[PDB]
């Protein structure tokens, strides 16, 4: 196993597959309950399933690490996590509704 | 729990200690404001780029490169090749002269003065050939944003590699009285350690970000000008401490001396600034001898060249981090708005969680490790 | 590529643990500070003989302000105003009329020298080489009053400093 | 093109494109405009509603992670009912990108402070509290920055004007610094030096 | 004895006392059931302003939202003796 | 319709209540300010700039500038106690060095051409 990431603060996982994996899954299961036709479901569906088959099929860190174009998966991990707490917050907001509304005539002609 | 407000570069800076310890750490600034963005509406765009050398005075080169770059691309043109190795020679020897400052007033605040003035010689030395390359020795105005003023004299570059084949000594002895000794490294190991998420969060660049291990530098990322045509090695830090951040400086000024090196073998033939008339002013001899000349220069030098409305946000890697530059234009020959990105904004922002429980002595070597230079802070 | 600046392990073995404790306790690397500064000290400095000897300057060097004339002895200013529309700190003030015999010349030209930031673009503006920052460096005053030039002190200053004014444009032109 | 024109970057410019579409598609409730320009930088126009939501989106999604702010300022257009324009400056190193987001508000509608978004914001949106009178809600501690204390108006408004309404100096009188209605020696020269004759066919508005 | 018994007298003296030390209000003029607004011509500020000058003579702390409603010395001696629960 | 985002305040009454509580601590500050700086102005001459500053906004009818006022005004008490300003910031209030300016008719007539 290595040693000091290299990022001061963030620390060296070990045994990072199970993390990913329970991470993605809380993920997956936080966007089950947007509503299916929203796009932020569907694409972070889209792309969490994608690191999720990529880390269940490459046991190797290093591996894995080239694979899922993140690098340090101890930052990947974090981003997952990033991802989740936005997925929560998100769902919270409800950003697919139609638009609050629009800008007055001439809000944001340029020149003048 | 006691209160002091330490007042009058020129800092005021109001703490509350319990005991030793740092408590909270309260900058006021604007002892230095002096209302840049707003005058620079009232100027054209020539008019408006000798206030860039005023905003960073210690590498004043840099923020005229970054102003012509966002002039440039607004313009939608582009300067000759030798203006660009020219500009990036000189923004390499503008980096060394802001780590040598940076440096030595680090370590002289610290109590060690005599670097201070070994390499002080080596600035004059340096201030030379700015004054040699534009007739000022600080307050260069020389880059453009069609590309340089003025040619390089005929005996220059021989003088400027005379010089840089000799500073790698004057570096080693700076190291000598800095990086082993044991005073230094109590003053600065393990002190202001911040974390690559709280670095990005709180919007710090440059070393700032490298002291952490973050492995980013806007040369190398977002290469402006000919920097994807030089080789050099970007200095990463591992615990990000003021050591670490001095070590990164230390560093950074040799592959400086080394990207010198390859501007010095590599500087190409031609012309200086961009063969455009309605841009760049022509040459004195054609503005006497040519109709369409004379009448350029008058327009030029009277009303200035408009540039076509729209907005622009151009950062170059400076010496102390990320330097930027929004810049509005609703196609006049003066800028609409003009808004000028330092990055010892955020570093001084970040002061208060950097020192949080700390000596009142640690406060001053945060400071010095930030590179604070106020001009640039209050604009 | 990037380098790592404190990347390194000390080793644990037994010779270099006492290399380290013998640098904590004879205090080596303080002797080498001081060996430096020693050597520093038997070195010739690198001070001048100020005002007995000067520093080095350049023909391109901008100081104090000169209007300058024709050989025939009259002035080279026509009133264009081109270096008052481009002077970045609004330091320079014009006023002018038709002469006795018809030319067109200036009946003010001053300089702020308190609000002048010396960058040199009125010289550069001038079409006829006119006004020019002349090698002069030395002109510090003891009140605020004697730097608001008049045409009369720049005029003045042309002819005090023409001989070296001509020779720096003469050295520098070529560049211009 | 010749030498002395700026090279274009199609593959960029498509790239901003594409990613534009994207986040307008995933958050329609606030994105009202996506625009790139033609030297590749893309600006997303928002209601003042959706600063926090749109910002902790690019901030944190795996496809944007926005992670750096580079700047946070205004812009004032007298014209325009809504006076003021907020513009974030935000830098991705993930995928070493750059974007920025607009909104709007006026003299006295609040926008929300984004310190919980960003720490670096803290300062910036006090410096624009000081130059241009934008109130920012639920700040950890909003006060002036950059003028001196008790300073009146707002400097950066374009109706402030350049040299302010007062000026310092010294009375011996009462020993001590005091301030008085401006009062110049030499009247600033206003300069009008725009030319008829446009420059820039490609921006000619309607003639309406 | 260390504190004296309060009674509704003594509070109305005090009262009707920092009343008359108020600069605005003529001793001649002012009465246990005078109206701040219109029998004595005051503003809100000035209202309070004696809101201040009673809490500093009471030696405690009276909210804005009850201050408020204190419009004369009568129903400020209530509201004192209701916050402090006296007998007479 | 002229529906708008609120800042503090719903209505004006909202917004007196928060006038009030800010000059009962401005009223509360004098004599500290007084006495710290070294003012040799009175606590009551003080108190009667307060009231004077507190009245020259006294036409204001919306809400949103009352709460916006209050908040400036919050911002001024700030920097007087934590001794932020000087004594020349807390001094400028007073204007002991310009001359009067008359206001008659003749005055202005005589002085100049600024009515
Ligand atoms: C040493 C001296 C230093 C200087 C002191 C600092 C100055 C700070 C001043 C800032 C003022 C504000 O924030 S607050 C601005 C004042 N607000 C308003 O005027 C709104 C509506 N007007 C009213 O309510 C009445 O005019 C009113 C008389 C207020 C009450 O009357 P009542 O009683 O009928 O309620
Ligand atoms: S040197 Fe620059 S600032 Fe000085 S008078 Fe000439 S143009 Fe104006
Ligand atoms: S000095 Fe030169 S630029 Fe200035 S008015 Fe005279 S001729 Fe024109």
């Amino acid at each position: 196993l290595k040693k000091t990431t290299g990022l001061v603060g963030l620390a060296v996982c070990e045994t990072p597959h199970e993390r990913l994996k329970i991470l993605y899954t809380k993920i997956l299961d936080v966007l089950g309950q947007i509503p299916k036709n929203a796009a932020y479901r569907k694409y972070t569906e889209q792309i969490t399933n994608e690191k999720l088959g990529m880390v269940k099929a490459e046991p190797d860190v290093k591996k894995l690490e080239e694979q899922l174009q993140g690098g340090q998966i101890e930052e990947v991990i974090l981003q997952a996590e990033n991802e989740l707490s936005l997925a929560r917050k998100m769902l919270r907001w409800k950003p697919w509704e139609p638009l609050v509304e629009e800008p007055p005539a001439n809000q944001w002609k340029w020149p003048i | 729990n006691l209160t002091l407000n330490f007042g009058p570069g020129v800092l005021r800076l109001v703490m509350e200690l319990s005991g030793e310890m740092v408590r909270k750490c309260d900058p006021h600034i604007g002892l230095l404001h002096r209302g840049t963005e707003k005058l620079i509406e009232y100027k054209t765009y020539l008019q408006a780029l000798p206030y860039f050398d005023r905003l960073d005075y210690v590498s004043m080169m840099c923020n005229e490169q970054a102003y012509s770059l966002a002039v440039e691309k607004l313009l939608n043109i582009q300067p000759p090749p030798r203006a660009q190795w020219i500009r990036v020679l000189f923004g390499e020897i503008t980096r060394l002269l802001n780590h040598i400052m940076a440096v030595t007033t680090h370590a002289l605040d610290i109590g060690a003065m005599t670097p201070f003035f070994w390499m002080f010689e080596e600035r004059e030395k340096m201030f030379e050939f700015y004054e040699r390359v534009s007739g000022a020795r600080m307050h260069a105005a020389y880059i453009r944003p069609g590309g340089v003023h003025q040619d390089l004299p005929l005996g220059l570059l021989d003088d400027i590699y005379e010089f840089s084949k000799n500073f790698s000594f004057r570096i080693d002895e700076l190291e000598e009285m800095l990086t082993n000794n044991r005073i230094w490294r109590n003053r600065t190991v393990d002190i202001g350690v911040v974390t690559a998420e709280d670095a990005l969060n709180y919007g710090f660049s440059g070393v700032m970000l490298r002291g952490s291990g973050i492995q980013w530098d806007l040369r190398k990322t977002q290469p402006y000008d000919v920097y994807d045509q030089v080789e050099f090695d970007v200095p990463i830090g591992s615990r990000g401490d003021c050591y670490d951040r001095y070590l990164c400086r230390v560093e950074e000024m040799r592959q400086s001396l080394r990207i010198i090196s390859q501007c010095l073998n590599k500087m190409p033939p031609g012309e200086i600034k961009v063969d455009d008339a309605k841009v760049s002013p022509p040459k004195r001899a054609e503005m006497k001898t040519s109709m369409e000349s004379l009448i350029h220069h008058f327009k030029l030098y009277t009303e200035g060249y408009q540039v076509p409305p729209g907005a622009t946000y151009t950062a170059i890697e400076a010496p102390k981090g990320e330097f930027g530059v929004y810049l509005v234009s609703d196609g006049s020959s003066r800028p609409y708005r003009c808004k000028i990105k330092a990055p010892g904004f955020a570093h001084l922002a970040g002061l208060d969680k950097m020192s949080k429980g700390h000596m009142l002595a640690d406060v001053v070597a945060i400071i010095g490790t930030q590179d604070i230079v106020f001009g640039e802070v209050d604009r | 590529t990037y380098k790592f600046v404190n990347m390194r392990e000390p080793s644990m073995d037994m010779k270099s643990v006492t290399d380290r404790a013998a640098q904590t306790l004879l205090w080596t690397e303080l002797v080498r500070g001081l060996g430096m500064t020693l050597s520093y000290l038997f070195r010739e400095p690198a001070t001048i003989n100020y005002p007995f000897e000067k520093g080095p300057l350049s023909p391109r060097f901008r100081g104090e302000h000169a209007l300058r004339r024709y050989p025939s002895g009259e002035e080279r200013c026509i009133a264009c105003k081109l270096c008052e529309a481009v002077c970045p700190a609004q330091a320079i003030t014009i006023e002018a009329e038709p002469r006795a015999d018809g030319s067109r010349r200036t009946t003010r030209y001053d300089i702020d020298m308190t609000k002048c930031i010396y960058c040199g673009f009125c010289q550069e503006a001038c079409p006829v080489d006119a006004i020019v920052e002349g090698p002069n460096f030395e002109f510090s005053t003891e009140t605020h009053e004697e730097l608001l030039y008049n045409k009369e002190k720049l005029l003045n200053n042309g002819d005090k400093w023409e001989a070296e004014i001509a020779a720096n444009i003469q050295a520098d032109y070529l560049y211009r | 093109t010749r030498p002395t024109i700026r090279p274009r970057n199609d593959v960029v410019h498509k790239q901003l494109s594409a990613f534009g579409q994207y986040v307008a598609e995933i958050l329609p409730k606030y994105v009202q405009q996506v625009q790139v320009s033609c030297f590749n930088e893309l600006e997303i126009f928002i209601h003042p509603d959706g600063v926090i939501p749109v910002l902790t989106f690019l901030r944190d999604h795996t496809n944007a992670q926005f992670k750096s702010l580079a700047d946070l300022t205004a812009v004032d257009v007298p014209t325009r009912q809504n006076r003021f324009e907020i513009v974030y400056n935000l830098l991705s190193l993930r995928f070493n990108s750059r974007i920025r987001v607009k909104t709007y508000t006026d003299e006295l509608t609040p926008i929300e402070s984004s310190v919980t978004v960003y720490k670096a914001a803290n300062w910036y949106e006090r410096e624009i509290w000081d130059m241009f009178g934008v109130f920012f809600a639920n700040h950890p501690d909003l006060r002036r920055i950059l003028t001196d204390y008790g300073f009146e108006g707002h400097p950066f408004r374009k109706d402030f004007p350049l040299s302010g309404y007062v000026e310092l100096r010294y009375d011996d009188e009462v020993k001590r610094v005091v301030a008085e209605p401006v009062e110049l020696a030499q009247e600033f020269r206003k300069f009008d030096l725009n030319s008829p004759w446009e420059a820039f066919p490609a921006y000619r508005q309607p003639p309406e | 004895s260390d504190a004296p018994p309060l009674t509704l007298e003594a509070i109305k003296d005090r009262v009707l006392y920092v009343l008359k030390l108020y600069d605005k209000i003529d001793p001649e003029k002012l009465s246990v059931n005078s109206h701040f607004m219109k029998d004595l011509g005051l503003d809100s500020l000035d209202q309070v302003e004696i809101i201040m000058a009673m809490e500093d003579e009471f030696g405690f702390e009276i909210p804005d939202i009850d201050a408020e409603k204190l419009m004369c010395p009568q129903e400020i001696v209530d509201y004192i003796a209701d916050k402090k629960d006296v007998y007479e | 319709g002229t529906s708008v985002k609120p800042i503090f305040s719903r209505d004006m009454n909202e917004a007196k209540r928060r006038v009030r509580e800010l000059y009962r601590a401005w009223y509360r500050e004098v004599p500290n300010t007084v006495h710290l700086f070294q003012l040799d102005i009175s606590v009551k001459q003080g108190r009667d700039k307060v009231r004077e500053m507190f009245m020259k906004n006294a036409h204001v009818t919306d809400p949103r500038v009352v709460d916006l006022l209050v908040i400036k005004g919050k911002m001024e008490l700030e920097e007087t106690i934590n001794v932020w300003k000087q004594r020349t910031h807390i001094m400028r209030f007073f204007h002991e060095t310009e001359a009067p300016r008359p206001t008659d008719f003749l005055s202005k007539f005589y002085v100049g051409h600024d009515p």
